[PDB]
RNA sequence: AUAAUAGUAAAGAUGAAAUAAUAAUAAUAAUUAUAAGACUAAUAUAUGUGAAAAUAUUAAUUAAAUAUUAACUGACAUUGAGGGAUUAAAACUAGAGUAGCGAAACGGAUUCGAUACCCGUGUAGUUCUAGUAGUAAACUAUGAAUACAAUUAUUUAUAAUAUAUAUAUAAAUAAUAAAUGAAAAUGAAAGUAUUCCACCUGAAGAGUACGUUAGCAAUAAUGAAACUCAAAACAAUAGACG
C-alpha cells in the first residue's frame, strides 16, 4: 500500500483529543419517552414506569451523571517515532 | 568466525517473517514463534532481542517481527496463546489421524506444505487412557456453544439426539455463558492445517 | 514494388516455406491457395504501416553502403540511414506544415548528417566524396 | 385514454427560491415496437400544482430562506391531499442543494408530508452539472 | 526586485504609457511627411 | 435476543483466544478490513463494461487510485478503458 | 404492441442513474439520509458549488495541488498517531 | 496491419433483430477482400440495451446489436470503411481500433484477450 | 573477430526462426480467415444464424 | 434561444435593493421537441511527455521518443558570439463564427462623492482558417556540459532468485551528513572541481531621449548624457500593529 512520511513537524499533536464517553442515561430515558409517546396517543400506562424512571433521574439535577492523555504521548514519542536522519 | 557464531545463535535460529501481529482473518494454526523469558531476566527487561522490552509488559511471553524499525520501535505483540491452545488440545487426547486412507507422514525439490499435523499433536492413536475410575471411553470435555462450538482453544462442529430448548431458547444468544459438557468423536486435519474437530453435546 | 513483404520477409522464401509446410502434412488445393493469399495480403507492405517500408530501405542502404558485411556505424553508412529518414521526415513535413516539433527534429537530422559528413572528409576525404555523390549532395 | 400511472413531486432548490411542482404521468392505452417502447420509456407529463415560495407570501429575500421553503412544502402537501392527486405512488425529485431542499425533506418526514409519503415510491436526485461546457462568470470580489 | 521596488517601476511605466497616449496625435503630426 | 455487530463468530476450523470473545476483538476487527490486479491490461475491457463498471462509483465518475488500490500505470489504462468505452455506446 | 406489453418497463430500471433509491415505507427519512451520503460520495453538491463561478486555469490547478497536499498531510498524520497509540499501548 | 471494429447496429424489427447487422457484416466485410483486405474474425454479440437512448439523424435507439469485426487492412482503407459505417443509418455507434502487431502476427480480438486467449490458435484449440 | 562474426549471425538466424514460426503459426490459424466471398458468406451464416454463443457477459 | 404541453402569480437578483430583451400579451419552475456555438466531470498526481512556450473526452494516420543486449564507427565531442527556428495572454490584417463569458459604453445600486468593488443590458475580444508580431512573475526569480562525495525512506523500471520472494542495479521524489552560504537555505547543487556562453559594477534620471533597424499598427530590439543625492538594497532579529 501507499504509505505517506510527513515532513519534519515542530510539534504532533491532536487540536482536540475526542474521548468519546458514554451517553447519558437521563437522557437515553428521555428518549425512550418520546419514542413510545409517538405510539400509544398522548399518555397511556404502557410507558407508566418509564416515566417514573425518568423522574428519578432527574430529581436532583437535569443529567444523572456530571480527559485522554493522548497529547501526551504524541509529544512524547514524536522524536522517537520519526524517520529523521541523524545528526 | 563471528559469523558462523552469528549463524547459530539464538535470534539466527528464530525464523524470520513479516507476517502481520494482527491479523483479524481466519487463524488456522501458529503464525509466529512464541518467545518466553524467565521470571529474573523480565524483571531487568532482558528479552535477548536487540533492545529492552518496555517494563509495562509483564507477561513472560510474546511474539515479534523486527528486532529493530525505523521508529525506534521492537514490533511486537505480547501473547503467546498458541502454546495454550496446543496444552489444551494435548489434555484433551484426542489424537489427529487423517480420514483419507494414507500413511502416517512422520513414519517412511521442497515441500511447503504442511506435514501431516504442525506438530500440535504427535500422538498416535491406537492408546487407551486408564484411570481410578476404570479405562476412559468417552472424553469429556467442557466447551461453550456460540449460537458450532468452542471447546478448548478449538472451535468444533457439534451433534446432538434432540436439540435442547430449555437451555438454547432461554438465552438465545448468550449461549458463550454456560458451559456445556462434550464428547470429542474425532479430530481430522485439512490441507489448509485447520484442526476439523467434531464434539457431540452432553446431559 | 509489387511482391514486397513487411516484417523483414521475401516472398520467394515464404511461398517456399509454404510449400515445404504442406510437404510435412503430406508425409505426416483451393483452400490452401486462398490461405497463401490471405497471408500474402498480411504480409504485404501496401497493407502495413510505413513504418516497416522506412526500416527496410535503411537495411537496403545500409546494405549498399557497408564496407564490410558488419557494416553499421560506418560514417558512411550512418549518412545513408540518416538519409532515408530524413526523406521520409521531409515528406511528412510537406504534409504537415505546422509541424513544428517535426521539422526541428528534420532540422536536428540534417545538422548530425553534415556533422558526420564533416567527420568522413577529414578521416578519408575520397570515401566522403564518393558518399556524397551517391546521396546527390 | 388518459390514464395517471403515478405522479412525480419535483422541487428545484435554489439559493434565492424554491420551486416546487406536483405533475401526473398521463399514459395512453393505444405502428412499430421500437416506437411504442420508446414512448413507454418516456411517458408525457402534466402539471397539476406549481408553487414557489412567493406565493405563500415571502416577499424578497425571505424567500431564500429554509422556513418559507417549508410553509411552502406544506402548502403543496395540502394541495395534494384536498385536490385528490394520491391515489397513485409518487415519485419525489430534487435540484441545486439550497436552504429550501432541507426543508422540503423535513417536511415529508414530518407530520406536515404524512398522507403523502405513504404513496412515495421513490426519491431520486437530478441536479445538473456540465463537463466543461459554457463558462461561468468571473468570481465576485466582494 | 521585492514588489514595494516594482511598484515604483510599475508607476513609472504607467506614467510612459499616459505620456504616449496624449502625445498620439502630436506624434502622429510629425512623423507623417518628414 | 441480540444483534449480529455485537458478536464475534468464530469460523468452523479456526483457533480462538479469551480475548476472541471480547467488545475489543469486534472493534478490532472492524477497524481492519481482482481481474485488474491480477496482471492483465484494462485496455483489453473496453468492450467489457460489466468489468470496467466495477471501477466506477454509482453515478458514472472513475474511482481515485486511493480507492481502487491499482498499480499507478494499471490505473491510467484502466481510466483509459473507460474514457474509450463511454465515448462507444456500450457504457 | 404484445412484445413491448411483455417487456414490461425492463429498461425503466437499468436507464436510470445512480441518483434513485427505492423507499422502504417503514423509514422514509433513512432512504433520504443514504441518498445524501450516496450525493456526497460522487461530490454532486461540491462539483455544482464549484461550478457557480470561474476561476482562472492556473489559479485552480494550484488550488488543487494545495487541497492534495493538505490530504497527504492528514494521512501522514493519521499514520504517525496510530504508531503512536501502538506505542502508548505496548509501553514505549 | 490489423483493425478491430465494434458496430453497434440498428434493430427495426422485433421478431428477426439480426438480418440488419448479418447484413452491415456482410457488406463492410465484401468492402474489406475487395480492397486487399483480410477479415479474421466477426465475433458477435448480445442485443445489448444502449446505456441512454442513443439518436442517429431522426431516429432514436435504446436497444441495439452488437459485433466485432477483427480484420486486416491498409490505413487508407480502414478510414475508408470508418466513413461508410459514420455514413449509413442502420448503425448508432461505430469504433476502428488498432491491434499492434510490432511483437506478434496473430492477435485475438480484445473481448478474447480479456477473456485469456492471447492469439487465435487458443481460441481454434 | 571470429567471436564476434558468430555472435552477429547468431542472432540474425534466431530472428529468422522466430519470424519461420510466426508464419508457421499464421498459415496453421489461416484456414478461420476469410479472403473470397463465399467463405465469408459461411462465416456469416456460422455467426449469425445458428443463434449460438453470443458473446454476452452475466 | 425558439416552439408546444399543461399549470398559476409572481419571477430573477443581492449584504439589502432596484434597473433590465422578466411577468396577467400568461412568465419563472416543470415536461417535451429543434438549433447553435463554445467547453471537456471523474480518472489527476501536470504523475508523466515536450527545447521552452505548452500538453489530461474518444479514435485513426504520419512523425519523434525508453531500457538492456549484439555488432559496428573510432573522439566524429562540449559549449556556442554572430545567426536560425519555435515562443503564453493581450493586440493587429483579412474571411468565416458568435452560445456562454466579457474590456468599453449606457443604466441600477453602494457611497458625503464612487469615473470603482455588487447587479443589469452587453460592443470589441474570447472561437476557427490564413497570417503579422516576438514579448510575460516566459520563474526553479537558479545558462549548458562533464568528473566526483556521506546516509535513510518512498515509488518506478531493469536483471538475477527458487510465477512471488528476498536480493543486486539504475531513475526520480522526500528527509538529511558533510560542504557552501550575508543568512533564509541549497543537498547530488547554491557542495568539491574543470570547460564554454550570457550578464552585473551605487541610487535616481532610464530601459527614458535621440539615432537606427523591423513591423499594417500597437510596438519590439538597440540605448546614452546632463541634472541631483550619500544614499540605495538583501537575510535575519526583537517589538508594535492587523
Ligand atoms: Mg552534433
Ligand atoms: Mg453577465
Ligand atoms: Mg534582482
Ligand atoms: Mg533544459
Ligand atoms: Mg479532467
Ligand atoms: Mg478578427
Ligand atoms: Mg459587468
Ligand atoms: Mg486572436
Ligand atoms: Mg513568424
Ligand atoms: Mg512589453
Ligand atoms: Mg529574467
Ligand atoms: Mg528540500
Ligand atoms: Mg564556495
Ligand atoms: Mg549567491
Ligand atoms: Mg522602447
Amino acid at each position: 500500500p501507499p504509505v505517506y512520511r510527513l515532513p519534519p513537524l515542530p510539534r504532533l499533536k491532536v487540536k482536540k483529543p475526542i474521548i468519546r464517553q458514554e451517553a447519558n442515561k437521563c437522557l437515553v430515558l428521555m428518549s425512550n419517552l418520546l419514542q413510545c409517546w409517538s405510539s400509544y396517543g398522548h399518555m397511556s400506562p404502557k410507558c407508566a414506569g418509564l416515566v417514573t424512571e425518568l423522574k428519578s433521574c432527574t430529581s436532583e439535577s437535569a443529567l444523572g451523571k456530571r480527559k485522554s492523555n493522548i497529547n501526551y504521548h504524541a509529544a512524547r514519542l514524536y522524536d522517537r517515532i520519526n524517520g529523521k536522519p541523524h545528526d | 568466525t563471528l559469523a558462523e557464531l552469528l549463524g547459530r545463535s539464538r535470534i539466527a535460529q528464530v525464523a524470520n517473517n513479516h507476517k502481520p501481529l494482527t491479523y483479524t482473518g481466519k487463524k488456522f494454526h501458529p503464525t509466529h514463534q512464541i518467545i518466553e523469558t524467565k521470571p529474573s531476566t523480565l524483571y531487568r527487561q532482558e528479552w535477548g532481542l536487540k533492545s529492552a522490552i518496555p517494563s509495562k509488559i509483564k507477561s513472560r511471553y510474546l511474539v515479534y517481527n523486527d528486532l529493530d524499525t525505523l521508529e525506534r520501535i521492537t514490533t511486537f505483540e505480547p501473547r503467546g496463546g498458541t502454546q495454550w491452545n496446543r496444552l489444551r488440545f494435548q489434555e484433551m487426547g484426542v489424537p489427529i489421524v487423517s480420514n483419507i486412507g494414507r500413511q502416517n507422514p512422520f513414519f517412511k525439490k521442497f515441500n511447503t506444505e504442511i506435514i501431516g499435523t504442525g506438530g500440535l499433536s504427535y500422538s498416535l492413536p491406537g492408546k487407551l487412557k486408564n484411570s481410578p475410575n476404570g479405562v476412559i471411553q468417552r472424553t469429556v470435555v467442557p466447551g461453550r456453544i456460540l449460537n458450532l462450538a468452542a471447546i478448548g482453544g478449538f472451535v468444533a462442529d457439534v451433534v446432538f439426539f434432540q436439540s435442547p430448548p430449555s437451555s438454547f431458547n432461554s438465552m438465545g444468544d448468550f449461549i458463550r455463558m454456560k458451559t456445556f459438557l462434550f464428547e470429542i468423536l474425532e479430530a481430522s486435519m485439512e490441507k489448509n492445517g485447520s484442526v476439523s474437530m467434531h464434539a457431540r453435546l452432553l446431559e | 514494388e509489387p511482391l514486397v513483404l513487411s516484417k523483414g520477409y521475401n516472398i520467394e522464401e515464404v511461398d517456399k516455406f509454404l510449400a515445404a509446410i504442406e510437404s510435412a502434412k503430406r508425409e505426416r488445393i483451393e483452400k490452401l491457395e486462398d490461405r497463401r493469399e490471405a497471408i500474402l495480403r498480411i504480409l504485404s507492405m501496401r497493407n502495413s504501416e510505413n513504418k516497416n517500408a522506412i526500416k527496410m530501405a535503411v537495411e537496403l542502404a545500409r546494405k549498399e553502403f557497408e564496407r564490410f558485411p558488419g557494416d553499421t556505424g560506418s560514417s558512411e553508412v550512418q549518412a545513408a540511414c540518416m538519409t532515408v529518414r530524413i526523406q521520409n521526415m521531409a515528406n511528412h513535413i510537406k504534409e504537415h506544415r505546422k509541424d513544428f516539433a517535426n521539422t526541428r527534429n528534420l532540422r536536428i537530422l540534417v545538422q548530425q548528417r553534415q556533422a558526420i559528413l564533416r567527420y568522413l572528409k577529414r578521416d578519408n576525404p575520397e570515401k566522403y566524396y564518393w558518399t556524397i555523390q551517391k546521396l546527390g549532395l | 385514454k388518459e390514464e395517471v400511472v403515478k405522479y412525480i413531486l419535483h422541487g428545484k432548490f435554489t439559493k434565492n427560491n424554491t420551486h416546487l411542482t406536483f405533475s401526473s404521468v398521463v399514459e395512453d392505452k393505444n405502428l412499430t415496437y421500437n416506437d411504442t417502447m420508446l414512448y413507454y420509456l418516456n411517458l408525457p407529463q402534466k402539471v397539476k400544482i406549481s408553487l414557489s415560495t412567493g406565493c405563500l407570501g415571502f416577499r424578497k429575500a425571505a424567500r431564500g430562506e429554509y422556513e418559507a421553503a417549508f410553509q411552502t412544502s406544506g402548502r403543496m402537501f395540502e394541495l395534494i391531499k384536498e385536490k385528490n392527486m394520491l391515489n397513485k405512488d409518487i415519485e419525489v425529485v430534487m435540484d441545486d442543494f439550497g436552504k429550501g431542499r432541507a426543508a422540503f425533506i423535513s417536511a415529508l418526514v414530518g407530520k406536515e408530508g404524512a398522507s403523502v409519503v405513504k404513496k412515495v415510491v421513490k426519491i431520486s436526485d437530478a441536479t445538473k452539472l456540465k463537463f466543461g461546457g459554457v463558462r461561468s462568470p468571473k468570481m465576485r470580489r466582494l | 526586485d521585492s514588489v514595494m521596488r516594482k511598484r515604483k517601476k510599475k508607476m513609472k511605466k504607467h506614467k510612459l504609457r499616459k505620456r504616449r497616449k496624449r502625445e498620439k496625435a502630436e506624434r502622429r503630426k510629425l512623423s507623417q511627411g518628414r | 435476543k441480540i444483534d449480529q455487530s455485537l458478536s464475534k463468530k468464530l469460523p468452523k476450523g479456526t483457533i480462538y483466544d479469551p480475548f476472541d470473545f471480547s467488545m475489543g476483538r469486534i472493534h478490532l476487527d472492524r477497524k481492519y478490513q481482482d481481474i485488474m490486479k491480477s496482471g492483465a491490461n484494462p485496455l483489453e475491457f473496453y468492450a467489457r463494461p460489466r468489468i470496467l463498471s466495477r471501477y466506477v462509483t454509482s453515478t458514472g465518475r472513475i474511482q481515485h487510485r486511493d480507492i481502487t488500490g491499482l498499480s499507478a500505470k494499471n490505473q491510467r489504462r484502466l481510466s483509459k478503458a473507460i474514457r474509450r468505452c463511454q465515448a462507444i455506446g456500450l457504457m | 404492441a404484445e412484445i413491448a406489453r411483455s417487456s414490461v418497463e425492463n429498461a425503466q430500471m437499468r436507464f436510470n442513474s445512480g441518483k434513485s433509491i427505492i423507499v422502504n415505507k417503514n423509514n422514509p427519512a433513512e432512504s433520504f439520509k443514504r441518498l445524501n451520503r450516496i450525493m456526497f460520495e460522487n461530490n454532486i453538491p461540491g462539483d455544482k458549488r464549484s461550478q457557480r463561478f470561474y476561476m482562472k486555469p492556473g489559479k485552480v490547478a494550484e488550488l488543487k495541488r494545495s487541497q492534495r497536499h493538505r490530504k497527504e498531510f492528514m494521512m501522514g498524520f493519521k499514520r504517525l498517531i496510530e504508531i503512536v497509540k501502538d506505542a502508548k499501548r505496548k509501553g514505549y | 496491419m490489423l483493425y478491430e471494429l465494434i458496430g453497434l447496429v440498428r434493430i427495426t424489427n422485433s421478431n428477426a433483430p439480426k438480418l440488419e447487422a448479418k447484413e452491415l457484416s456482410s457488406t463492410i466485410g465484401k468492402l474489406i477482400i475487395q480492397n486487399r483486405g483480410v477479415v479474421r474474425d466477426i465475433v458477435p454479440m448480445g442485443i445489448r440495451y444502449l446505456p441512454k437512448i442513443m439518436k442517429k439523424d431522426q431516429e432514436k435507439h435504446f436497444r441495439a446489436y452488437h459485433f466485432l469485426m477483427l480484420f486486416d487492412s491498409s490505413a487508407a482503407v480502414q478510414s475508408e470503411i470508418l466513413r461508410t459505417l459514420k455514413k449509413d443509418p442502420r448503425v448508432i455507434r461505430s469504433s476502428i481500433v488498432k491491434v499492434d502487431l510490432d511483437k506478434q502476427l496473430d492477435r485475438a480480438s480484445s473481448l478474447h484477450r480479456s477473456l485469456g486467449k492471447k492469439s487465435i490458435l487458443e481460441l481454434v484449440n | 573477430k571470429l567471436k564476434r562474426n558468430y555472435n552477429r549471425s547468431l542472432l540474425n538466424f534466431q530472428a529468422h526462426k522466430k519470424k519461420l514460426n510466426e508464419l508457421l503459426n499464421l498459415y496453421h490459424v489461416a484456414n478461420e480467415f476469410i479472403v473470397t466471398e463465399s467463405q465469408l458468406l459461411k462465416k456469416i451464416d456460422k455467426v449469425f444464424n445458428d443463434e449460438t454463443e453470443e458473446f454476452t457477459d452475466a
